[PDB]
């Protein structure tokens, strides 16, 4: 199968540079176009560059000219982005996509996202929000987590390691004043199970290497 | 470089509803047209190719049309899981340009939301720190309105929401509201409210509860 692995997410300062992958594998690498797309938080597509690794041939949109220098590794299939004089507009997803030279990106690599930011990392706190006769309608009962008070974003959070997604939200974070985000996950749960089922909700926040398995106690 | 203009950000439509949407080229760009969907947290995935060609396992109901300038994307039986950018692109002329996207959202009856409220934990109370949690699940239409009372008193300029992308099942939103106090403010009150407003509800729903309990 045709497969895009990209590299993880970078959090760098302003005016320093990043260099980001893109390993191909499942086809020819040199008869094909990589490109990269990059999409800045809440927005649209932006094309942004290109290069054909079987006669090294690249190709820009104008305006990321200046700071981005487009690579590519034939013997281990690779393609490199690499962003130079990092400024809080190129924070962003990149993904790198595959195309026939000038054409339709038809396999994509699941992006890498950079933070542009001088701010320190921070962990959150991660606290319980317990399920009780007020968080009980009919024969279920909603619990939570808030995670609070971290730097930057994401946080990741699963329920029961993975096994428990229906009637899960974890709603977007929210940037506060202070600079740090926060952020609740609840799921929906019978409440038949609460004295039998633990609940546990797993946060995982890389850039600080904070990890968390919260147990959610039920209120009597 | 050549500018693909979506002239609609947004678009609404029902589950079982043809829904179309419009993609216009600077210039003429003969079928050198692709379509993306892009789904909250994934990557892009290319539809249709060529302008009017299905992509390798895409389901029948998409289909796109259109060559020279105007370019037309349809769905012909929307489906609940269809909500998505959709991103028109041409690659007639280098570089490649993207159209603006075009967010499919889903109609649906009024539901309201289901509320409810958590108090502050005992592990953040002994930081200094009290977050009360108020809850709006699956409700419909998404303007749903949180205010937040203290012994009665309306609050202001200490609340944060946070609202759910639209569900890939039922079309429904949820709604966080979160109230943070200093512990001391905390202690000072005795009842904490989430008074919600909302189509669905022919009266704000108050939900409350008393310090320690």
């Amino acid at each position: 199968q045709v497969q895009l692995q990209q590299s993880g997410a970078e959090l760098a300062r302003p005016g320093a540079s990043v260099k980001l992958s893109c390993k191909a594998s499942g086809y020819t690498f040199t008869n094909y176009w990589m490109q990269w797309v990059k999409q800045r938080p809440g927005q649209g597509l932006e094309w942004f560059g290109a290069i054909y690794p079987g006669d090294g041939d690249t190709r820009y949109t104008q305006k990321f000219k200046g700071k981005a220098t487009l690579t590519a590794d034939k013997s281990s299939s690779t393609a490199y982005m690499q962003l130079s004089s990092l400024a809080s507009e190129d924070s962003a997803v990149y993904y790198c996509a595959r195309s026939l030279y000038l054409g339709a990106m038809d396999y994509w690599g699941q992006g890498t996202s950079v933070t542009v930011s001088s701010a320190s990392t921070k962990g959150p706190s991660v606290f319980p929000l317990a399920p009780s006769s007020k968080s009980t309608s009919g024969g279920t009962a909603a619990l939570g987590c808030l995670v609070k008070d971290y730097f930057p974003e994401p946080v990741t959070v699963s329920w029961n390691s993975g096994a428990l997604t229906s009637g899960v939200h974890t709603f977007p974070a929210v940037l506060q004043s202070s600079g740090l985000y926060s952020l609740s996950s609840v799921v929906t749960v019978p409440s038949s199970s609460l004295g039998t089922q633990t609940y546990i909700c797993n946060v995982n926040h890389k850039p600080s290497n904070t990890k968390v398995d919260k147990k959610v106690e039920p209120k009597s | 470089d050549i500018v693909m203009t979506q002239s609609h950000k947004f678009m609404s439509t029902s589950v079982g509803d043809r829904v179309s949407i419009t993609c216009k080229a600077s210039q003429d760009v003969t079928n050198d047209v692709a379509w993306y969907q892009q789904k909250p947290g994934q990557s892009p995935k290319l539809l249709i190719y060529s302008a009017s060609y299905r992509y390798t396992g895409v389901p029948d109901r998409f289909t796109g049309s259109g060559s020279g300038t105007d370019f037309i994307f349809t769905i012909s039986s929307v489906q609940a899981e269809d909500l998505a950018v959709y991103y028109c692109q041409q690659h007639y002329s280098a570089p490649p340009t993207f159209g603006g996207g075009t967010k499919l959202e889903i109609k649906r009856t009024v539901a309201a939301p289901s509320v409810f409220i958590f108090p502050p934990s005992d592990e953040q109370l002994k930081s200094g720190t009290a977050s009360v949690v108020c809850l709006l699940n699956n409700f419909y239409p998404r303007e749903a309105k949180v205010q937040w009372k203290v012994d009665n008193a309306l609050q202001s300029g200490n609340s944060q929401e946070s609202v759910t992308e639209q569900d890939s099942k039922d079309s429904t939103y949820s709604l966080s509201s979160t109230l943070t106090l200093s512990k001391a403010d905390y202690e000072k009150h005795k009842v904490y409210a989430c008074e919600v407003t909302h189509q669905g509800l022919s009266s704000p729903v108050t939900k409350s509860f008393n310090r320690g309990e």
